[PDB]
């Protein structure tokens, strides 16, 4: 167990390998309500099953913080927290749409 | 240090004052001690050096309250760090030119400039012209001694630059003031304000 | 191995290429154009209705992480209808890079606030509102921030003068600072420094 | 005495640097860096010198690196001496500072 | 790599023999008197002051100053008017004027430098061809008015030939550096 | 015209106005009026000061760099009138005290030192001379004082035909010895007014109406020669002024008649003090002597001056002879004083 | 949602800039013409809108040009000569455009200087 | 071009010319282009500059001392890519970079050549020749110049 | 000819918000000069608050009366919590500056301008 | 050399001189018009022209480094000297 | 240097340091205020062949930045491998 996580304000959590499995089938399943051809959905549930398999596969919290290279076990459920929230934000953006409006011809030119 | 480290009464001043959790320094846009003091573990010259910082040795301080005492003493430990990396300075300084050998950039030598041609002409364009800068834009970052420094260049490709935004660290601490002061007392602003490392010059431009 | 020109690197180019393709295959509602620099910086140009969602997922994705705000700023181009570029400067320090999303704006189309993304964005979009008069909308506190008190105009506009147009000194009849029509005892002298001749061929622009 | 809200009031030092700096060469502008952290100038001057250095695509020699750094660390001694003196002078202990700045 | 600062919670054990000693540098203020011991050994050094203006502070060969015009050994001016110094200077603090002199040769009819726009940057050093303009070794130079920093060609001329032994020393100490 | 006297610019501080002035007397009340009209439009101005350097400071921020010429000069010495007057296009007397002194009398600063200058000016070739009298200049008068200005007037018009003659009444403004000289009474209780005030007409003038005046007098065409009367817009019996004057400081008004001969006295002992007098026999007089009706002279309106009246400006000259209890009450509650046409 | 705004773009009263400087002021819309002592054409490509010139006077102090004028060093750059009306049009500066003046293309020919019979047979290399 | 030199021997040095109160010669700045010469042959038609002597050593001028005198002749100072040729009155007055150009007309005459006229603080400083083809291509005359 | 709207709609909507802002204005005259001890009286402030706001009564683009009004909060704000100064106040009046003829002959004697 | 105006004031080298009814002259008063005395064109016409017996010859000020531009003289002309562009050095040929 | 031996047994006692081995002020040991002239090494392009200047000119090998998206399974990405977490100082990680 450790004393402190090193980052003022980020607690130590008892039970990480928990805490993660929670998380990341949490986003697994609120993945499921995107359309099968959005890239978020593809894209994301690549990076939580890569990280949902090492939680299943290392019992050590020490040797699963190399494995999922996130710093503290406690930074990684944050950003997995961060991932959980983004997931719902993107349900209702809905950015997979094509492109809402193209640029004026030179918007981008530079030099002018 | 035998004055102020182990103090009582600076202690007090500056223990548990101004705490910023990690998550917050991050978000409120800090940098250099601001993060450090907090636990985090960042600096520009280890993590994306520059000229010769990826040769001489040296460690980073961090801290772990993230209050004006553990800035204070990431600072009085860098001090001691940029002496460890003075030394290592002052043996290795190589022989060689000190200016880079292109004279369409960098003037020439002045007994060159009275001799050559080619370097009175160049003399003259880079002293009245200036150089012309190819088309582009650029974000570059330091570890100056208050935190990242950042010019964002733009360059419309002739010598006067187009746009010069500059990101001085001191600008966002300061809008993490009212943060940072949250359930303290006049004279825990005056020491906040102090322990951010404050210079206008930068802020305001 | 020339000891004048800059080393070039590889890999860094490659890798900044796949993650521009990345975020445009994610966010494809919003992205306008995606392009590397030979400096190895990538950029992303948004449609800026799509400022808040494309910055949130550059902030909480878990292959992005920028979570650094390094500033916010504007540049003033006149040429085009849309005259603010709107520059985003991110860094990632899980992934120790950097990443630019740039959107535009006019003198009338206000950007949405991106405060509740990243608090730093604050004070800078308070700046882009009083050097450029880029409004913001949900701004918590938009008023200027660097001006004078009651400065009219937005003096970093390309089209506002140098020396502006009011400027202060001491009445004693009326006993107060008080602030009246420019007049310099010396003119700035703007010096035509152009070369007539073409510097760099690869930019060179067709003269359709 | 107790704070409720912190409402900085800047601008009483903004000068347009950034607007002059549009009027000057890349060489006329260097000076302008100097007075940006005008406790840290040498840090300044570098940050200013890589970004032109980037878009120039050259490189600067083998020994003007190591002044380089040389002076950057000097300069980083010159800012946490006033950081940590000035700060300690107005907690109220004014005695570090006379004996760092003969530093 | 990183160091901690302000980290120690490696927890000891308060031995009785420990616990006295906290007592004693809480009750008996240690730390304290040390701070005190510091301030008494300062009291005993040497303190740092020079006797200005009786002496001076050390200054180096390139120190810039206030601005001159210089001459040829012969007593010409060097300036040829050619208005580098003017290209360049960052503050615009120069203004010049040239026509042909009476004897044809390219010389300024006006010289002045604004000494209240001045950085003091040396710029127009090194933009002269011909070492005509320099920044001299003087810094005391402060008037008791805004019209007496406005330096004209003959002020300029007049410092030239005021300070040229000094000059031509420091331009000889220091131009194989250049 | 020289070349280097065409008016060029806007009338801001840095254009040129074409005019050159020595104002003798610029370093008085009305003196800084004066300068700052000159030195905001680009005139260049030379002052003559004979006090010390730290007492013409206020006045060096009046013009751009170079636009200001300080000199010394001795009013006994004749050939530093001259360094003055040499290089000028126009020069305007302001010289005058209100008591007299060991070394200079009513007659030295009213009519030898106006026509010391106006003898150098005229040697000189100097285009207009604009000298400042009163409005109750008379031989006829009461007043000491104002007698000396009545001959002063007559000397300076002898060897200057063509000078331009400024009676202003009573300036009041921020420095002035008007409105703070009544605001002071307060220190000794009650307010002594011969007749109760009530026999005595003021029609006082704002200094930066006789100050804009006299400085437009410096380039209109139709002054030379002429005598103008600056006075306010509005006479009031010297009770409801003083009685006004109390009311926009909140202080206690309680007047009391006091015969002139009584006042006259009173003044007399002030006028001991070697400093400068708070009061004196002669300034006792002028504040009785009655404002002269305006009879067929031309006053500030023909010089471009529309008259301030003393309501606009009061408060900026009382708000600090308040106390704290009024020092945030504004103009309205004060009612304004009673007027008279005659 | 879209609304419709059937009136020309006036930003005028948002620009910050006194009235003098609004209604008197007349812009020059131009490309630059090329400088006749060198033969370069690379500052002959972009629009330049200039104001009208305007006073200056010798300062009385040291001779140097003064001005009252905000606007006498301004110097914008655009792309087309639309790009410039547009810009002067929201602004309300009344303009003035003049048309690119493009260099006549010539007929050249080094064996024109040998010609058995006609006058551009040259007399000297 | 390069930025060195690797020229360690010493220049020439040619003397100059006297032709004209208009257009000063200092022909060691001359690089032998014949600019000069093929205008003044065929625009000015005073077949009188042509080139004397051969090799490093070959020499602009008249070989006699003749005042090229024209109503065209201060064109020479324009066409001539170097400070060879450049213009007596307004010799060492002015640098390029100071001075604000102004387009404006000529009315020296009825042709209204296009012009540019350089002003330096407020001071006219030369006429210079403005574009037109239509009127007067590249060229003014002496008078308007 | 279709944009984005700001804030208001089409410009009654928007002279909703500034009649709502002139009341404010309004209101704040009388404070404005206690609180800053100017040197004016109530009905000359509030008649300057009515000619600042006939400077701006040709603007018709809704868009443009949205950042005038957005503008004026601004400018409100400022002066209610005292961040501006009496010099910043009184600058509106412009007292110091003599106002330029529009007459052609007064123009034509003063100097070049038009 | 230091001429004199008749109206008293010196004359700088450059001829300037305020006229006598130029009001500018009161700047004057009571203090002095800054004037160099050592006048260029009248110490560099007091050199002796230096013969040589080249054509062409270099002038590079003195000091090498510490003069000016290096650049050659031309000396056929033989009824004027040459003379430098920079110094103002006078040259002749010896036969 | 100047102090007597009992005022440095003093000081030294009362700061706990030996200040007389490491003083503020500066006596002997500083660099002479006058040196010997320098002879500075010339740079990598001062060749007199093989130094053409287009085969080291960095200005123009810059170009316009790549377009990778415009208007004109496949594994996740990141936009750089993670960064490896800072080892502890070995020199003294614990101050
Ligand atoms: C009664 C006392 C109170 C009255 C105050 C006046 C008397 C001064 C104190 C006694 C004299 C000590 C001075 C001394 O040590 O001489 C060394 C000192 C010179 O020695 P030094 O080269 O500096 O070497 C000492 C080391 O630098 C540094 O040496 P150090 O720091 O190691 O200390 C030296 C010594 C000194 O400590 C002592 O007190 C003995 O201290 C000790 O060794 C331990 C103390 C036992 O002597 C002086 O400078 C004389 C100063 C007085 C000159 C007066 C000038 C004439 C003016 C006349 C008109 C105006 C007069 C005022 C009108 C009122
Ligand atoms: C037989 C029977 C025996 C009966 C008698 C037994 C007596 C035992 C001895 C007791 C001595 C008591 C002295 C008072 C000591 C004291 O109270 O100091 C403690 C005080 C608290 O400081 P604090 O930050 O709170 O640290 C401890 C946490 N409470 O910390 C302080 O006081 C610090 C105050 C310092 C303020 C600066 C003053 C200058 C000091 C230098 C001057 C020295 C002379
Ligand atoms: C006005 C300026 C002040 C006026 C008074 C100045 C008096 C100057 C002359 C004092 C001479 C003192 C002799 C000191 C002898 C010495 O060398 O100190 C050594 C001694 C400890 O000996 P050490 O070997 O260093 O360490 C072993 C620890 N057991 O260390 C000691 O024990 C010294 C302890 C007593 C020293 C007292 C001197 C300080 C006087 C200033 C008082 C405070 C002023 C505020
Ligand atoms: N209420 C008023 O103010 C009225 C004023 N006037 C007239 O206006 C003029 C100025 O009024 P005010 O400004 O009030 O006068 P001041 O009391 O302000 O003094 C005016 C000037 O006179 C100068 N002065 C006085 N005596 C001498 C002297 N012997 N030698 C040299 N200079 C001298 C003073 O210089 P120093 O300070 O160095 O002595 C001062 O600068 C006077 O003529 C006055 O009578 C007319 C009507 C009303
Ligand atoms: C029987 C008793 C009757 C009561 C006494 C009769 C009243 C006589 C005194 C009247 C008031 C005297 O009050 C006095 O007013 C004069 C006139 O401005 C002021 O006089 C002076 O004030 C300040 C002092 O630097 C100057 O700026 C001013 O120019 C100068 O005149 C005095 O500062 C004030 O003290
Ligand atoms: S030192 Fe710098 S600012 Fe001063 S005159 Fe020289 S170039 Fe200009
Ligand atoms: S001082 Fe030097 S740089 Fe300036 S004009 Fe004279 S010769 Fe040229
Ligand atoms: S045009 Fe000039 S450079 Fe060409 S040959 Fe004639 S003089 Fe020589
Ligand atoms: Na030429
Ligand atoms: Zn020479």
């Amino acid at each position: 167990l450790k004393k402190t996580t090193g980052l003022v304000g980020l607690a130590v959590c008892d039970t990480p390998h928990e805490r993660l499995t929670i998380l990341y089938t949490k986003t697994l399943d609120i993945l499921k309500h995107f359309p099968k051809h959005a890239a978020y959905r593809k894209y994301t549930e690549q990076i939580t099953n890569e990280k949902l398999d090492m939680v299943k596969a290392e019992p050590d919290v020490k040797k699963l913080e190399a494995l999922l290279q996130g710093g503290e076990v406690e930074e990684v459920i944050l950003q997995a927290e961060k991932e959980l929230s983004l997931a719902r934000k993107m349900l209702k953006w809905k950015p997979w749409e094509p492109l809402v409006e193209e640029p004026p011809a030179n918007q981008w030119k530079w030099p002018i | 240090e035998e004055m102020l480290t182990n103090n009582r009464i600076w202690r007090n001043r500056t223990v548990d004052i101004g705490v910023v959790t990690a998550e917050d320094a991050l978000n409120y846009g800090f940098s250099g001690v601001m993060l450090r003091g907090s636990g985090i573990q960042w600096d520009l010259r280890k993590t994306q050096p520059y000229d010769v910082y990826d040769q001489v040795e040296f460690d980073v301080p961090i801290g772990s309250r993230g209050d004006c005492y553990d800035r204070y003493l990431c600072r009085v430990e860098e001090m001691r760090q940029s002496l460890r990396i003075i030394e290592q300075c002052l043996n290795k300084m190589p022989p060689g030119e000190i200016k880079v050998d292109d004279a369409k950039v960098s003037p020439p030598k002045r007994a060159e400039m009275k001799t050559s041609m080619e370097s009175l002409i160049h003399h003259f364009k880079l002293y009245t012209e200036g150089y012309q800068v190819p088309p582009g834009a650029t974000y570059t970052a330091i570890e100056a001694p208050k935190g990242e420094f950042g010019v964002y260049l733009v360059s419309d490709g002739s010598s006067r630059p187009y746009r010069c935004k500059i990101k001085a660290p001191g600008f966002a601490h300061l809008a993490g003031l009212d943060k940072m002061s949250k359930g303290h007392m006049l004279a825990d602003v005056v020491a906040i304000i102090g322990t951010q490392d404050i210079v206008f010059g930068e802020i305001d431009r | 191995k020339r000891p004048t020109v800059r080393p070039r690197s590889d890999v860094t180019h490659k890798q900044l290429s796949a993650f521009g393709e990345y975020v445009a295959e994610i966010l494809p509602k919003y992205v306008q154009q995606v392009q590397v620099s030979c400096l190895d910086e990538l950029e992303i140009c948004i449609h800026p209705d799509g400022v808040i969602p494309t910055l949130t997922f550059l902030r909480d994705h878990t292959n992005a992480q920028f979570k650094s705000l390094a500033d916010l700023t504007a540049v003033d181009v006149p040429t085009r209808q849309n005259r603010f570029e709107i520059v985003y400067n991110l860094l990632s320090l899980r992934f120790n890079s950097r990443i630019r999303v740039k959107t535009y704006a006019d003198e009338l189309t206000p950007i949405d606030s991106i405060v509740s993304v990243h608090i730093a964005a604050n004070w800078y979009e308070r700046e882009v509102w009083d050097m450029f008069g880029v409004f913001f909308f949900n701004h918590p506190d938009l008023r200027r921030i660097l001006t004078d008190y009651g400065f009219e105009g937005h003096p970093f506009r390309k089209d506002f003068p140098l020396t502006g147009y009011v400027e202060l000194r001491y009445d004693d009849e009326v006993k107060r600072v008080v602030a009246e029509p420019v007049e310099l005892a010396q003119e700035f002298r703007k010096f035509d420094l152009n070369s007539p001749w073409e510097a760099f061929p690869a930019y060179r622009q067709p003269p359709e | 005495e107790m704070v409720r809200k912190c409402d900085p009031h800047i601008g009483l030092l903004h000068r347009g640097t950034e607007k002059l700096i549009e009027y000057k060469t890349y060489l006329q502008a260097l000076p302008y860096f100097d007075r940006l952290d005008y406790v840290s100038m040498m840090c300044n001057e570098q940050a200013y010198s890589i970004a032109v250095e980037k878009l120039l695509n050259i490189q600067p020699p083998p020994r003007a690196q190591w002044i380089r750094v040389l002076f950057g660390e000097i300069t980083r001694i010159l800012n946490h001496i006033m950081a940590v003196t000035t700060h300690a002078l107005d907690i109220g202990a004014m005695t570090p500072f006379f004996w760092m700045f003969e530093e | 790599t990183y160091k901690y600062v302000n980290k120690k919670e490696q927890e000891s054990e308060v031995d009785m023999k420990s616990a006295t000693d906290n007592a004693a540098r809480i009750l008996m203020w240690t730390e304290l008197i040390r701070g005190l011991g510091m301030t008494l050994s300062y009291l005993f050094r040497e303190p740092a002051t020079i006797n200005y203006p009786f002496e001076k502070g050390p200054l180096s060969p390139r120190f810039r100053g206030e601005h001159a015009l210089r001459r040829y050994p012969s007593g010409e001016e060097r300036c040829i008017a050619c208005k580098l110094c003017e290209a360049i200077c960052p503050a615009q603090a120069i203004t010049i004027e040239a026509e042909p002199r009476a004897d044809g040769s390219r010389r300024t009819t006006r010289y002045d430098i604004d000494m209240t726009k001045c950085i003091y940057c040396g710029f127009c050093q090194e933009a002269c061809p011909v070492d005509a303009i320099v920044e001299g070794p003087n810094f005391e130079f402060s008037t008791e008015t805004h019209e007496e920093l406005l330096y004209n060609k003959e002020k300029l001329l007049n410092n030239g030939d005021k300070w040229e032994a000094e000059i031509a020393a420091n331009i000889q100490a220091d131009y194989l550096y250049r | 015209l020289h070349h280097a006297v065409i008016p060029h610019g806007k009338g801001g501080r840095s254009s040129v106005s074409g005019v050159v002035a020595t104002v003798f007397g610029a370093t008085g009340f009305l003196g800084r009026y004066v300068v700052n009209h000159l030195g905001r439009m680009g005139s260049q101005v030379i002052i003559p000061y004979r006090c010390d350097v730290y007492d013409i400071m206020h006045l060096r921020l009046m013009g751009d760099l170079g636009q200001l010429t300080f000199l010394e000069w001795d009013a006994r010495d004749k050939d530093s009138i001259r360094k003055a007057v040499q290089h000028s296009n126009v020069v305007i007397n302001l010289i005058g005290r209100e008591w007299e002194t060991r070394n200079f009398d009513f007659e030295d600063v009213f009519v030898n030192i106006p026509r010391a200058i106006a003898q150098a000016s005229k040697e000189a070739g100097v285009e207009r001379f604009i000298h400042v009298s009163h409005l109750n200049a008379s031989m006829k008068s009461s007043s000491k004082s104002l007698r000396s200005k009545a001959v002063g007037e007559k000397e300076v018009r002898s060897v200057f035909p063509e000078a331009i003659i400024i009676r202003p009444s009573d300036i009041f403004g921020r420095e002035d010895r008007f409105l703070n000289h009544f605001a002071n009474y307060r220190w000794f209780l009650a307010v002594p007014l011969v007749s109760l005030g009530f026999k005595t007409v003021k029609q006082p003038v704002y200094v930066a109406d006789v100050s804009k005046g006299i400085v437009n007098a410096t380039k209109d065409p139709d002054a030379v020669g002429k005598t103008f009367a600056f006075t306010g817009p509005n006479r009031y019996l010297l009770f409801h002024l003083v009685k006004y004057i109390f009311g926009m400081t909140h202080r206690t008004f309680i007047p009391y008649p006091l015969p002139l001969f009584v006042y006259s006295w009173i003044g007399k002992l002030f006028g001991l003090s070697p400093f400068e007098p708070w009061t004196t026999k002669d300034k006792v007089e002028r504040i009785h002597i009655s404002d002269v009706m305006p009879t067929d002279l031309p006053g500030l309106e023909d010089l471009g001056v529309q008259p301030t009246p003393l309501e606009l400006k009061s408060i900026e000259v009382l708000r600090r002879h308040r106390t704290y209890r009024w020092l945030s009450s504004e103009i309205e509650e004060t009612k304004p004083a009673k007027t008279v046409n005659y | 949602q879209l609304i419709t705004v059937d009136e020309k773009l006036d930003i005028t009263t948002l620009t910050g800039v006194p009235e003098e400087h609004i209604k008197t002021r007349k812009v020059r819309i131009f490309v630059p013409a090329r400088n006749n002592m060198q033969s370069g054409v690379n500052n002959t490509k972009k629009w330049k809108m200039e104001f009208d010139t305007r006073e200056r006077w010798e300062n009385p102090l040291m001779g140097w040009a003064s001005t009252a004028d905000p606007l006498s060093n301004m110097v914008l750059t655009f792309s087309a000569k639309e790009d410039a009306i547009a810009f002067a049009e929201k602004n309300g500066w009344s303009y003035d455009v003049e048309e690119k003046k493009v260099p006549k293309p010539k007929s050249k020919s080094y064996g024109a200087n040998f010609s058995w019979n006609k006058r551009t047979r040259v007399s000297t290399k | 071009g390069s930025d060195r030199s690797r020229f360690l021997e010493g220049k020439r040095a040619v003397e100059d010319k006297n032709i004209g109160p208009l257009v000063k010669t200092i022909m060691t700045r001359c690089i032998q282009c014949t600019r000069c010469i093929r205008f003044a042959s065929e625009i000015a038609g005073v077949d009188d500059l042509g080139t004397t002597g051969r090799g490093n050593d070959m020499q602009v001028g008249t070989y006699i001392e003749k005042m090229f005198m024209s109503e065209l002749s201060g064109n020479v100072i324009d066409i001539c890519p170097v400070g060879a040729l450049t213009s007596k009155p307004y010799a060492f007055t002015a640098r390029p970079w100071e001075t604000r150009k102004t387009e404006s007309i000529d009315v020296m005459d009825a042709v209204g050549s296009n012009i540019v006229v350089s002003t330096r603080t407020g001071e006219v400083m030369r006429i210079l020749p403005r574009m037109h083809e239509d009127i007067n291509e590249e060229w003014i005359s002496d008078k308007t110049r | 000819t279709s944009v984005k709207p700001i804030f208001s709609r089409d410009l009654n909507e928007a002279k909703r918000r500034v009649r709502e802002l002139y009341r404010a204005w309004y209101r704040e005259v009388p404070n404005t000069v206690h609180l800053m001890q100017l040197d004016i009286t109530v009905k000359q402030g509030r008649d300057k608050v009515r000619e600042m706001f006939m400077k701006n009564a040709h603007v018709t683009d809704p868009r443009v009366v949205d950042l005038l009004v957005i503008k004026g909060k601004m400018e409100l704000q400022e002066t209610i919590k005292v961040w501006k100064q009496r010099t910043h106040v009184m600058r509106f009046f412009h007292e110091t500056e003599t106002p330029r003829p529009k007459d052609f002959l007064s123009k034509f004697y003063m100097g070049h301008d038009p | 050399g230091v001429q004199v105006s008749p109206s008293g004031e010196k004359i700088t080298h450059t001829g300037q001189v305020y006229d006598e009814k130029d009001y500018r002259r009161v700047r004057f008063v009571d203090r002095q018009k800054e004037v160099n005395e050592n006048f260029a064109i009248d110490l560099i016409a007091q050199q002796p022209v230096n013969e040589v017996e080249h054509r062409i010859i270099a002038c590079d000020g003195g000091g090498g480094a510490l003069g000016h531009p290096k650049v050659y003289i031309n000396l056929d002309k033989e009824t004027k000297t040459g003379t430098c562009g920079y110094c103002g050095l006078q040259f002749k040929q010896h036969h | 240097a100047s102090a007597t031996r009992v005022i440095q047994k003093l000081r030294n006692w009362a700061s706990g340091q030996d200040l007389q081995a490491k003083l503020q002020l500066r006596y002997q040991e500083i660099a002479k205020r006058t040196q010997p002239p320098p002879k500075l090494p010339v740079g990598p392009s001062h060749k007199l062949s093989n130094n053409y200047y287009c085969t080291r000119d960095g200005r123009r090998e810059v170009v316009p930045p790549s377009i990778i998206m415009s208007s004109q399974e496949k594994k996740a990405v990141t936009p750089a491998p993670p960064m490896k977490r800072w080892e502890l100082s070995k020199d003294q990680p614990y101050l």
